[PDB]
């Protein structure tokens, strides 16, 4: 039990690093939402003058 | 060289009144303005989609949130259903 729970030592101090980190690298990314915008859209006017 | 004078002035010429002159075109019963720099003048827009692809459609993305700004009736029963998978772990 005492080895069951050492497996525990330094779990906070670096989850609490792994949850903000974590849910930063997911969501830090709407930036490139409203760059893929401006990349379809540019895409549809390099297809059009390409039609044209 | 007459020959080759008088069909290059006549190679020059006869199409001359279809694209210096605009005087349509003498031999085509058809004529020539009401195809290309009229009717498919929209012609790769008519071989493309007009008023949506070739206007563009500078689009407002739509614009998705976070989870309802609700961290108390959710986060409570996530700290209980994680006791629950600890009592599985």
């Amino acid at each position: 039990r005492i080895d069951s729970v050492s497996q525990l030592q330094n779990v906070a101090e670096t989850t609490k690093v792994l949850f903000d980190v974590s849910k930063e690298t997911v969501e830090l990314e709407s930036e490139a939402f409203e760059l893929k915008q401006k990349v379809e859209l540019a895409h549809e006017a390099k297809a059009v003058l390409d039609s044209w | 060289q007459d020959l080759y004078l008088r069909e290059l002035k006549d190679t020059k010429l006869a199409p001359s009144t279809l694209q210096d002159a605009e005087g349509n075109v003498k031999p085509w019963n058809p004529p020539q303005k009401p195809n290309l720099p009229e009717l498919e003048l929209q012609g790769p827009e008519a071989l493309k989609a007009y008023t949506e692809q070739n206007v563009e459609t500078a689009h407002v993305a739509k614009e998705s949130e976070e989870g309802e700004s609700e961290p108390i009736e959710e986060d409570w029963l996530v700290l209980d259903d994680a006791e629950e998978t600890k009592e599985s772990h």
